[PDB]
């Protein structure tokens, strides 16, 4: 089968985005490999100057679009429709004029700029889960997109969930998110979409909506804050206040001060 | 001690503080690579404490800690501790020769 | 990687090369201190004296003690090396003599 | 080189003007004049008066 | 040994029967390995039953 | 390129002429200077020997 | 980061393409104001500028 471009719905369309490992990210100008299935798209990319060539094997175009089209596949972002020749295609709906990378956090929903700094969890509407039998049970950021889901808000923390297709997430409990995050942690490793960590227990404290996890990785981070006690943070962020910036405090300059005192203890006896 | 003070003159009392300030230097040293606390609360109370003692065995000391802490201690502590030194002679200074 | 106890080691191989009578007694110490972990309790009782001296025994920074040792031995051995190079000793009991 | 600034974001550059500060003395230039003028005017208000 | 005793996230080894327990014990922080030699679990329920 | 490091090994090779018991020191700082450039950057504080 | 008032490049297909600060010094060219920045272009040398 070979890819083929369509024109239908592109009135609707203000801008376009790129998938890549299942999780959307912005549109680099310097990307060589695409698989495209619109023919607006090439306009799109000559009126910056980039030049591309298509291929199965390279992140899909998306075009994100101000009308409902299509339907929810759960682990899949946006939504996804079939043209009447068989061709699927891909699509970004919205519903406030702010429009941007979306995922989703177990309780709340955060866009971003980029998946590997950021408090993403999952990037789906949809998510479906394996249960304590062995069976597949669908779950839903909202139970009216599919019957029988169960909202994504009923999920807790420090619990072992895992997907029908293998995949473990465990995520840490919170107290705060936003602009400013503290973390709680455990003595085990939590995992997240593509990645799992192992972190230590504690408490962390971020200026920043970055992810964040106790471990020597994260703590030389700038504008991260962590602690083995609740009261040992204060501690560790007055630290560097009177210590040094490095290991430049060598102590092999005593050999000075040691010659000073011999120096006078001569001197005076002569 | 009758035998030290036999010897070194008048010296003795001036000599005898100036091993016991470089001994606990040293030791306070020698704790340092295991202890990142000490270069600064060590050096604070150092400067708290160099206020009781005479002129003669004061610049010694100040003239040691300067050789001795300053390339492994923050700059601010080493702006305080100049000011805080500096401040008895800025004040007759501004009185005799800018004061109204 | 964590290579505390290679630094450790390579301090008490440096340590053992520079000999001196003192080394002996810093030895003693250490060895005091590794024993008295073990038993400790099997033989702590009254003699508030016994347990102030017990307390002040555990606590002995030996490992960050050896790097002042190291210093103060550096020094007598300049002195003495600084002594046989220019000046020279009549006392036959010196290990002088094999050079 | 002097005069230039960076940083991660606009709120970790804000925090990196003041890396110098917690320097030795013997790592600026001879101008460093500027910063013992704004930590001894400090320094002397919020002892002396408050 | 046929005594009721409290939990803590020390213990690694339970006979679970209860599906509850799995998701109870892990926001301790605890992890177990299930062998029928190591004691039981029971639960609390206000409500009469057996 | 050859004027750019056909210097240094003419120096490595005139430094073998001028040899003398010191010649292993620099033998072995070559070697270590080159071992911990891809490597080290690790093993964290503590100790002052190394 | 421009060595002249106009310049020449090369577009997608490999046509050289005039371009200059202002397009009425020079019939059929493109203003330099056109030039998206985080954007590779090319000139008649293999030169890059971005």
């Amino acid at each position: 089968h070979v890819m083929s471009k369509h024109t239908d719905f592109s009135s609707e369309i203000i801008g376009y985005k790129a998938i890549d490992g299942g999780v959307t990210r912005d549109i680099a100008s310097t990307d060589t490999c695409f698989a495209n299935k619109h023919a607006d798209f090439d306009t799109w990319f000559s009126q910056r100057g980039g030049s591309y060539t298509n291929d199965k094997a390279c992140p899909l175009i998306a075009a994100v679009i101000t009308r409902e089209v299509g339907f929810v596949v759960p682990g899949l972002p946006g939504t996804i429709l079939r043209t009447t020749n068989g061709d699927f295609l891909h699509f970004l709906p919205r519903v406030f004029s702010a429009v941007g990378n979306i995922c989703y956090t177990p309780s709340k929903l955060i866009e971003y700029t980029d998946f590997a700094t950021s408090a993403c969890v999952l990037a789906a509407e949809c998510t479906i889960f394996k249960d304590a039998s062995g069976k597949p049970v669908p779950y839903c950021y909202d139970t009216n997109v599919l019957e029988g889901s169960v909202a994504y808000e009923s999920l807790r923390p420090d619990t072992r969930y895992v997907l029908m297709d293998g995949s473990i997430i465990q995520f840490p409990n919170t107290y705060l998110e936003g602009s400013v995050r503290v973390v709680t942690t455990f003595d085990s490793e939590y995992c997240r979409h593509g990645t799992c960590e192992r972190s230590e227990a504690g408490v962390c404290v971020s200026t920043s909506g970055r992810w964040v996890l106790n471990n020597d990785y994260y703590r030389s981070l700038p504008g991260v804050f962590c602690g083995v006690d609740a009261v040992n943070l204060l501690t560790n962020m007055f630290t560097p206040l009177i210590q040094p910036i490095g290991a430049l405090d060598i102590s092999a300059s005593i050999v000075a001060g040691g010659i000073v005192a011999i120096v006078v203890t001569c001197l005076a006896y002569y | 001690f009758m035998r030290f003070r036999r010897a070194f003159g008048e010296y003795s009392h001036v000599v005898a503080f100036n091993t016991l300030l470089f001994l606990m230097s040293f030791t306070v040293l020698c704790l340092t690579p295991v202890y990142s606390f000490l270069p600064g609360v060590y050096s604070v109370i150092y400067l708290y404490l160099t206020f009781y003692l005479t002129n003669d065995v004061s610049f010694l000391a100040h003239i040691q800690w300067m050789v001795m802490f300053t390339p492994l201690v923050p700059f601010w502590i080493t702006i305080a501790y100049i000011i805080c030194i500096s401040t008895k002679h800025f004040y007759w200074f501004f009185s005799n020769y800018l004061k109204r | 990687w964590d290579l505390t106890a290679f630094g450790l080691v390579a301090e008490w191989f440096l340590a053992y090369i520079l000999f001196t009578r003192f080394f002996y007694v810093l030895g003693l110490a250490a060895i005091m201190q590794l024993f008295f972990s073990y038993f400790a309790v099997h033989f702590i009782s009254n003699s508030w004296l016994m347990w102030l001296i017990i307390n002040l025994v555990q606590m002995a920074p030996i490992s960050a003690m050896v790097r002042m040792y190291i210093f103060f031995a550096s020094f007598y051995y300049v002195w003495k090396s600084y002594v046989h190079v220019v000046d020279g000793c009549n006392s036959s009991t010196c290990m002088m003599c094999y050079k």
